[PDB]
DNA sequence: GCGCAATCAGCTGTGACTACCT
DNA sequence: AGGTAGTCACAGCTGATTGCGCT
């Protein structure tokens, strides 16, 4: 039999009348049924995270000249890579991104492994007008990535992302030995192809524990990159992982005070353009070096400079807010004014916190569980 | 699980059954209830054997009296071993689902070389000497002299089997060839002799085609085993062709030289009955007379014996007594080894055949050889012309002979090529969650010029350039290996030479490696190995071969090997050698078969056979392209198997190279996504 | 000479414009 | 003093003819 070949559903049978006018009250419940459409979780997935040293490998062969994605594969790939870098640094405070470009059977480290978001975007924009020549070499790029990531601490999750456009690769040596070495080194390799499935990429992804995907269109490309944005799950307690990092205060300089010392930024000194001679910026807590961007690891003393609000933004996942007990208004014997918004309690249900025993309306309960993430009563 | 057919319940190892398998089982049950022959056609190499074995076992359980013996003749040894292990898996499933054993015996039969335990005969690679050495080691005279316990090197497995293995039977336990060898070596018995003693008390047994199509051994291996028996020839799309090889022999200078060398030794041994001793001496001169005669062709199958009886004045009757001489006179001579004696046996068989079988045969003499046309090479061929002669003995001895393979698209030509009364006319097309193949026919190129491999355009520069461009820009869209087939070795080498002359082969070189298949077995094997290893990694490669080659059917391109199979023109067999034309005339004046229709049938059969090996398994997928406008014609599309017709839409029947490349890109991109079960 | 595909004849659908009787 | 069968345009379909291709 079939589900639709039985009896026809009469959804209008729900409403009922007993006093020739009670229908309004029923729709009121519908309004109360309208709210609370969320699970009280903006993400609802991974409640923790782990540091990642991700490497993005970009093909630079003639296949990037194909016009499958307007205008060509290289331009759309670099645009989506800039978006991916921005989102990845937004959702990962202490992660690092390196960029390798494979071209003419060789691999060139376009950008060193670091946590600066602006540097990677500028490098990609510069590389937009590169010349596509030769054929890619997965062996060289993987060897460089493994060599750089070999010395990274074990607690960090070492990940390599390969954007493989061309369907052929030139291997100066056997690649399966390299795959076994990567497996022994615990390196996660994921490949997002553009043309069609390749056996070597599938084998590499399967053996190294990564995921291999093939692009259907630009939207699917963006979806795959967004899926790669999310950090991998981490164990409850793995090792002794701790890192010495400073917290530079953003001290600006004013001529009203006598402590206004202009200084060139250390990061801006390394650029080809004239370094910014600004009034002030971020001062390193260890060597008092001046920087304009965060989070940027200090070039002099090697300390990492991280903004405290970025780290603190994810603390609500560590201490989720417990759901308030839904209590009907009639069964509650107390004040009928909401503790949060001071509004009169007229809804059929009143929510009471389990700790401070304060009363919150539907709107205040939703606001606390969704955005505030902390009970105002428990704060006091 | 338990499939409930209209009057039976059949256990199947796999819980999930495809609709094609269920329909195939229904049709086979209908045929078995019809008590008649038939022909079947399935698109999957795997899944057919398990279903066939399950239905055979179910029919035997339901009707033990109706069916007693089952035969599953295949093409080679890998098929035999894989069907044996499939039967083993089926029996294990039945045991685990039922709990009690059954008295069913299953054994695999092969040559004496495959099944032997003596370490003094295994290392050698002489298939014509293993039988002779085996007969010399053990025979009637060996058994007679074993009473006195003669101290001579001889096989002793039979000397123990005849007193110990002929009493204990094997009611239960299906044994593979290696299992049979292990049992023989642990019990001190010959695997071949115990197999011969056990076929009578057995349920199922498998072997190759040569044990049924060749009358010299089929009668010995199957004379009164079962009047009501079932036999199947799986993967026999070219069965008629091998039927020709059942009754085709060739004679050359080496054969007659060997005969004249060994007849002196035979005469010397004799002088150490007379009806044949003097009879054999003057037989060689009649056939060597044609050696000194420089004539193009002589055709007289009935009048050849007339010429024999005019030149030497011999009656036709004693020739019919030559065959029975082999088992009578030779055993008296005590031949040490059959080496340097096979040409005499084949000449005797040829004489017996021409004395007996001459109604639908033809004698041909060819003074032509490869690269040495007319120096010294009169080749005599007693070429067969009717496939019914090789198929009548199995049709008159069995009830439900079934012919099935992966390519039997015209079901109306096989019943008239050979005497047959089909009652099935059944075709099956596999279905999955997605279209696993994208066949397409590419006609004119970017220059709007047809790329047909016509004989008048084989040397045309335009078609060669179009083929090169197609292979080049196609190699950049389909990864990890492309298998391309050409019409012939000569055309293939001329085309690759032309590509080398131009600056086009280098462009293909940087995309994929180029590998060429030649006649050398070792070279072909090493080329296949390096192609496989190159396709394993991301380098990718192109395997160029011929449709009518030993590599066409010797290997299967499993998934990720040969994602694309390219057909460069319709592969037409050469009309020379005056061998094809004789068969065409015989079919015209006997079976009323159109010559053009038969040529098209053969070409499309070979093309489909060499193109359908890219899809092995449900998860496997592949691309199939035909680089000839002639394929677009309806009379040739209709010759493709039904499981490829519905996937060949009318949209892409004459599309150019660029649109074909776009279609291939779209198909691969949409097939790279994950699927479900 | 035969066989497959291109071509036309005849009929019909859809929508709108036009010349004689209540 | 106010309304419908022919007629025209542009498509569809099927039922034959009717020149074009040949290892
Ligand atoms: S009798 Fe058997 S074991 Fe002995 S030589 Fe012959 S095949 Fe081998
Ligand atoms: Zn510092
Ligand atoms: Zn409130
Ligand atoms: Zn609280």
């Amino acid at each position: 039999t079939k589900r639709w070949e039985g009896g026809y559903e009469r959804t209008w049978e729900i409403l009922k009348e007993d006093e020739s006018g009670s229908l309004k009250a029923t729709i009121e419940d519908i309004l109360f049924k309208a709210k609370r459409k969320r699970v009280f979780e903006h993400h609802g997935q991974v409640r923790l995270g782990m540091m990642r040293h991700l490497y993005v490998v970009v093909d630079g062969s003639r296949t990037m000249e194909d016009q499958d994605l307007k205008p060509n594969r290289l331009t759309c790939t670099l645009k989506l890579l800039e978006y991916f870098v921005e989102e990845y640094f937004d959702q990962n405070p202490i992660s690092q991104i390196g960029i390798i470009v494979t071209k003419s059977k060789r691999a060139e480290k376009l950008t060193e492994l670091s946590g600066n978001p602006r540097k990677h975007i500028t490098s990609l924009k510069k590389a937009v007008d590169m010349t596509c020549h030769g054929e890619p070499s997965l062996y060289n790029s993987l060897s460089i990535a493994m060599q750089t990531l070999k010395h990274m601490p074990g607690h960090t999750s070492r990940e390599v992302l390969i954007i493989f456009s061309s369907l052929t690769t030139c291997d100066p040596s056997n690649i399966y030995d390299l795959i076994k070495t990567l497996k022994a080194a615990k390196i996660r390799v994921s490949v997002i192809g553009l043309s069609a499935e390749v056996r070597v990429c599938t084998v590499l992804a399967r053996e190294t524990g990564g995921t291999y995907h093939v692009i259907l269109d630009e939207s699917h490309y963006k979806e795959l990159l967004t899926h790669h944005v999310s950090p991998p799950p981490a164990s409850s307690s793995s090792e002794c992982s701790l890192i010495r990092m400073g917290f530079p205060q953003h001290t600006i300089a004013s001529l009203s005070d006598q402590d206004a010392k202009p200084s060139f930024s250390m990061a801006h000194l390394d650029g080809n353009t004239e370094p910014g001679l600004t009034l002030g910026g971020y001062f390193c807590p260890q060597c008092r070096a001046k920087y304009c961007e965060l989070p940027v690891e200090c070039k002099i003393c090697g300390l990492t400079l991280v903004s405290a609000p970025h780290l603190a933004r994810s603390y609500h996942h560590l201490f989720p807010l417990d759901a308030f007990q839904e209590i009907p208004l009639e069964e509650y014997n107390g004040e009928r004014f909401c503790y949060g918004c001071q509004g009169e309690l007229k809804d059929q249900h009143v929510y009471v916190c389990a700790v401070c025993q304060n009363v919150f309306c539907v709107d205040c309960d939703v606001f606390v569980h969704d955005s505030l993430h902390c009970c105002p009563g428990c704060i006091h | 699980m338990k499939l409930n057919v209209d009057g039976l319940l059949v256990y199947f190892p796999y819980d999930y059954i495809y609709p094609e398998q269920f329909s195939y089982m229904r049709e086979l049950k209908r045929t078995l209830d019809a008590k008649g022959h038939g022909v079947l056609e399935m698109p999957s190499g795997t899944g057919k054997t398990v279903s066939l074995l399950a239905l055979i076992m179910a029919y035997q359980r339901a009707y033990p009296l109706e069916v007693t013996k089952l035969i599953y003749c295949s093409r080679t040894v890998p098929e035999i071993e894989k069907v044996i292990e499939e039967l083993r898996k089926l029996l294990n499933f039945y045991e685990k689902q039922e709990g009690e054993k059954l008295p069913f015996l299953g054994l695999a039969l092969s040559s004496r070389k495959n099944l032997c335990i003596h370490p003094e005969v295994t290392p050698l690679r002489f298939g014509k000497d293993v039988d002779g050495k085996c007969h010399s080691l053990t025979a009637s005279y060996v058994r007679a002299q074993y009473q006195h316990d003669t101290s001579l090197p001889h096989c002793r497995f039979y000397e123990e089997f005849d007193a110990h293995g002929r009493e204990v039977p094997l009611p239960a336990g299906i044994y593979n060839l290696d299992d049979l060898k292990a049992l023989g070596r642990r019990q001190g018995w010959c695997p071949y002799f115990l197999a011969r003693y056990s076929i009578l008390h057995a349920n199922v047994v498998v072997y190759s085609y040569h044990y049924l199509l060749d009358p010299k051994i089929a009668d010995l291996v199957s004379k009164e085993l079962a009047r009501k028996a079932v036999v199947v020839f799986d993967e026999a799309h070219n069965i008629d062709n091998v039927c020709i090889d059942s009754m085709s022999v060739n004679l050359t200078r080496r054969t007659l030289d060997r005969c004249q060398g060994n007849l002196e030794t035979l005469q010397k041994t004799v002088l150490r009955a007379e009806h044949f001793l003097g009879f054999l001496r003057r037989l060689l001169e009649y056939v060597k007379w044609r050696l000194r005669v420089q004539h193009v062709v002589q055709e007289s199958p009935p009048a050849f014996l007339s010429g024999l009886a005019q030149r030497v004045c011999i009656q036709r009757k004693p020739l019919r007594f030559c065959a029975e001489r082999l088992r009578s006179l030779l055993h008296t001579l005590e031949i040490t080894d059959l080496a340097d004696f096979s040409p005499l046996t084949l000449l005797a068989n040829f004489a017996t055949l021409v004395s007996t079988y001459a109604k639908g045969f033809t004698i041909i003499i060819e003074p032509f050889d490869d690269r040495t046309p007319t120096i010294a090479n009169p080749i005599l061929h007693f070429s067969c012309m009717d496939a019914s002669l090789a198929i009548k003995p199995v049709f008159e001895r069995f009830q439900s002979v079934i012919i099935t393979s992966g390519t039997l698209s015209p079901l109306d030509i096989y019943p008239k090529i050979l005497d047959f009364h089909p009652v099935t006319m059944a075709t099956f097309t596999m279905t999955l969650a997605r279209v696993c193949l994208c066949p397409m026919i590419i006609g004119r190129g970017n220059d709007q010029v047809a790329i047909s491999s016509k004989f008048e355009t084989r040397e045309d520069i335009a078609v060669i350039r179009n083929y090169g461009n197609l292979l080049l820009e196609m190699s950049a869209v389909v990864p990890d290996g492309i298998v391309a087939f050409f019409t012939s070795y000569q055309y293939m080498e001329s085309t690759v030479a032309s590509w080398y002359e131009q600056g086009i082969l280098e462009n293909i070189q940087r995309n994929k490696l180029l590998f060429i298949e030649t006649q050398d077995g070792a070279e072909t094997s090493v080329a296949l190995e390096k192609y496989q290893e190159a396709c394993e990694n991301g380098r990718g490669a192109i395997l160029l071969s011929v449709a009518r080659g030993k590599v066409s059917e010797g290997i299967d391109f499993v998934h990720h090997y040969g994602r694309a199979v390219i057909m460069f023109g319709v592969p037409y067999v050469y009309t020379q050698s005056r061998i094809l034309k004789a068969r065409l005339e015989y079919l015209r004046d006997q079976f009323q078969i159109r010559e053009n229709d038969f040529l098209t049938f053969d070409a499309m059969r070979h093309a489909a056979q060499c193109v359908g090996r890219a899809i092995r398994g449900k998860t496997d997928y592949g691309l199939m392209v035909f680089a000839d406008k002639r394929f677009a014609r309806g009379d040739k599309r209709g010759k493709l198997p039904r499981w490829i017709q519905e996937h060949l839409t009318d949209a892409n029947l004459n599309l150019t190279v660029d649109e074909g490349v776009q279609v291939a890109k779209y198909f691969l991109r949409q097939m790279a996504q994950p699927f479900h079960r």
